[PDB]
């Protein structure tokens, strides 16, 4: 893991929960844009957020986020049972040879 | 300064380049080409012919 | 846009295996491609990138020199040739279409992946 | 310089329709071409580009994979093949001759346009 | 629509009016040249301005313009009844796959 | 290297006129050719170019679509066919042999030209 | 008239007279090589200088020149009566469809 | 398709030997032919090609000028005349029918060959 | 020897073995199609693979080919005792006068 | 491969002289040919090239328009026809067989040349 | 990742000598390279750097103007050409792969080294 | 040599021995990251520490270091016989034309 | 002369003597392959080296060469008395109409 | 490191003169350059500086607007173009290689200079 994410987050339906993603001077505070992906239990990840705040037309305005300093964040409002998923952040570490770096992912559990 | 190749560059084709023919290129015959017969061609020239001896 | 993967399976360690991603719905020749992998129970690891014209290739340090990425535009296909497979290379491999935003890039479309197992 | 649209009309959704522009007054084979469209009551939207030698094609994200752009230099004609037309594709389609200034391009000559309606 | 234009401008014949076009770091302040088109009610758009300040020989010097920062502008002096038209700006947006992007378009009404 | 021109004369506007540049002293078929013109009292204006094998042609914006450039390699002759002549086309026309240096080209041998006058 | 040249320069026999040629980022500072031609009153232009500094075997060393930035120049030293002529610069403008562009042309008058 | 070869045997150095590949099962006159050779214990070496109508011939550099390839289309027979034989020319010579795929050619039917021995 | 092949390959019946052939920028990476031939001890080579991947109807579906850059390949699955043979690659070298070039062949021994 | 030359001698200025390079040992018809010359005490000057099928000819600027290069495949012979000889043309002329590697050409086999002297 | 030095030996002062490294296990074209040296009994001294695309070169003050660094990406080879070798140039020379961390750089992979001795 | 290292350090097996590296305002106090290399008696230097505190996965967690002001240091704990080696510090001196500068190296002697 | 060669080089039998060939962006740094020819006092200029490094089977292994930037070179090691000869380099100048360009030749004198 | 000036001489006021400095022994493109002058009886006066990539230029107030500094990296040459020469410009002009220490810079290598005299 390059970007730090909590391993777990949870809350009751209807609540607001957030998932953090913390980097440093080489990856987030470096001016590199942060992206988020959503993985459902039996499939490939889906782009959720791009460009720190933008999102595909296939994503409802329930998901939004921001980036400040070295800390990025995904906010989920109006939490539904259907949001159970693994959420990952992505950026670029100028100290590494790879195009993308990922955090370890956070599992969101909805307390139905 | 980092002497290495830079990953994290746009890897996609660039749709922002002059799409027109370029009227600034040597218009002359090129005296720098293999002048030899080129032994790399189909020696069976038979797949397409006029069935009529005349056109 | 649709990305379809095939070529996983199980091999003894030390063996080679060639994976591929067939694409449709977009002009393959205009986009770069990525491979990432996810070991079971783990998060995502970036593996490799190939430029739209094949002029550049970059690999994760963990696989460089063992894996080769390539493409054939006339068949709309992305390939990954893995040599010297190790047990640690067991993962679901996924292809993705390169996209780029401003100061960093991202994948937008994803295939469903294929599973590669390396084991005695 | 004349660019003349032809082949518009109305189709049920799901059907195909093929548009073209006849050209004259300039050397067709030396220029790239663009198609743009304007839905009634709306502004202008870029649809596609084809390079002078046919080597590159780019499409708007909303039509890629459904529309194909092509040309035949021997007939001085530009074509647009639209498959799976949707209601949302109703618009006046126009040809334009590619021109380029410095860091961006523009169309200089425009045709008259033709209307394609998609409706059940 | 990625370039911002007012939906409408106006003035009496003999007046001076301007039409703005505002973008950002991806398409105006990005160093990309801004172009303008004029559309009359029953026809195809006609190139009015190109290269930010230049114009076709078919355009009278009543129309001129320039670009600075992220804001481009079309100035119309000596407004005539004949100038009623839709004016559009155009540029290149480095965040998108398309060669051209347009603004919303501004309708100029001459208050005769 | 000699470039010899003939075919000027005076025509009413709207009429056609054909110029011919005969060449000798060099291998015609290996070189591209240019035409330039000089209106009386004015500087030089580039008019057209033809590639050594006839595959490409380019024209000045002010004459494109009205002028045709062509060549007959078997007769070592370069032609310029002007249709719909305007008064503004009055000039001495000259042929020249194409040459190219590095990032731009030039003419090296020039003919003596011939005068075309268009007048009512 | 793409490249800018003074309409006239002069000097007495034996003196040094130079003829300038100024372009921009489209045609001199653009990396395009500058060429010069000499025209005598009753004939076709003769190549004088090519490749910015080189010249045909038919040109005496009285004529030489150079290119720097967007500026280019033809220098004539040891000015002779015979040098009365029109001098033109030539380059390629990346913004235009034609292969060659010419400057306005400069007449050199020898003060005999 | 059947190719039959005969003509090997032992010849003193400097002398000549003629090989003949008799053919049937196909229109001999519509196809080009190849000869290759293999010295005992060695790999394959290309020797010569002849075009279907004898209009073009090529030889390996090591035999060019010493070997002659020819066809008698009326007898459906391919010949190879080797003059000034050297010990180094000892090999099984094989005929094959020329074939061509895309960017390179190949043989698609092989004869059995005959052994040519040059020895003192 | 124009194309490079290892002198030997082996394995037990039922195993998978591969035969490589590596060229350069003049013969394989040059875009020329690679072909493969199989030679049995008492006869002529037989076309095994053509067009890098394809094969004659007379070849068991145990054989297939491939290509990557300058490296061509033959794969044999379901190795049988009857596969003992000399395997050769073939291409075209643009620097040479001959229509065909060959590697030196790889000797396949089946450990039966 | 033999390249044999003949035809030199003393020529009064203005007169013509023909050189001939007879060849044997290779397929003349499959290769292009070159001529170079070496003035006494000087280095080498490239003079001319002819393509294997006669489709192209190129000449050094110093001789273009005065010299003609030609060939007759039926006699395996290369010719150089020099008209209007000048004193400056005194040199030993040599023929050579064209060869090519990747980005530039070269000669491999050379003839022995013959001396052409042009003098009052 | 292997880096292998070759070309060492002993020369009289004033002579030239050329060293090189073959590499494997990584994409040579994606990394810049360094040369360092160690005189017997001494510590390490930086000698030169070359950028991944060959566009920039920097040299230690004590060798600039005498040493040249270069690379051939198609051969995976790094070269160092030393002219005017001096007695003071006796050292073991090493290749290293460039890496960069944040405000300064470093080498990560090293070769084995080779000895160059300069003596009369 | 712009970085100063002691020529020799020592200690008994099991002891902790530190190797200093002292620079100045142009290199360490200037903010350039310090790196360390280890050379064994008959081989090439091996990267030991990078980025002041990080290390390759091939280095035992016995080696660590720090950077403060113009000082830098390598600490070796649990000294083993196998640690007999020459250790060098590396940085970048902004007053020089070269990319890297080295100290003179310190030899570590294990008093077995 | 197009390619620059020294008029003379020398050395005693047993020594190493090299012959340079220096061009420019028009003919060596241009990517054109460099060739070398050896002319003995009473013969034709026999091909020595082709393709920058290769040689005919009729050339003793004492000759070798290289190409870098705009420079190229022929090296003779184990210099023999019999190596006295005129050496020429050859390439192709993209600015000229001729197929081949040569340097003026270098005379190698062996100090027997 | 050798720096050599050229181009001095005697020029009447109001005329122009161009100086240059040829360099060798170091990589020209990696360093900035300076010109200074010394009037024949005075101390040293700084005249101008140009950055290694040509992006910046600075001039002494006494010459700004009359003098231009420039470089041609492909010729390893530094130039100074002096227009509108005044009598006060008589001096020996020297080139020098830019160097920089900490809070201020300096020249390290100097040429020999050339004399420019401005006088009726």
């Amino acid at each position: 893991s390059v970007l730090t994410q909590p391993p777990s987050v949870s809350g009751a339906p209807g609540q607001t929960v957030t998932i953090s993603c913390t980097g440093g001077s080489s990856n987030i505070g470096a001016g590199y844009d942060v992206h988020w992906y959503q993985q459902l239990p039996g499939t490939a990840p889906k782009l959720l957020i791009y460009g720190n705040i933008n999102r595909p037309s296939g994503v409802p305005d329930r998901f939004s986020g921001s980036k400040s300093g070295t800390s990025a964040s995904l906010a989920i409002t109006g939490l539904q049972a259907e949001d159970e998923a693994d959420y990952y952040c992505q950026s670029y570490d100028r100290r590494l040879s790879g195009s993308w770096v990922f955090g370890g992912g956070t599992k969101l559990t909805v307390l139905g | 300064a980092n002497p290495n190749a830079n990953p994290n560059a746009n890897p996609n084709a660039n749709p922002n380049a002059n799409p027109n023919a370029n009227p600034n290129a040597n218009p002359n015959a090129n005296p720098n080409a293999n002048p030899n017969a080129n032994p790399n061609a189909n020696p069976n020239a038979n797949p397409n012919a006029n069935p009529n001896a005349n056109p | 846009v649709q990305l379809v993967e095939s070529g996983g399976g199980v091999v003894p360690p030390g063996r080679s295996l060639r994976l591929s991603c067939a694409t449709s719905g977009f002009t393959f020749s205009n986009y770069g491609m990525h491979w990432v992998r996810q070991a079971p129970g783990k998060g995502l690891e970036w593996v490799a990138i190939i430029w739209y014209d094949g002029s550049r290739n970059f690999y994760a340090a963990s696989v460089e020199g063992r894996f080769t990425i390539s493409r054939d535009n006339s068949k709309n296909t992305l390939y990954l040739q893995m040599n010297s497979l190790r047990v640690e290379d067991t993962a679901v491999y996924y292809c993705a279409r390169a996209a780029y935003y401003d100061t960093s890039g991202y994948g937008d479309y994803w295939g469903q992946g294929t599973l590669v197992t390396v084991s005695s």
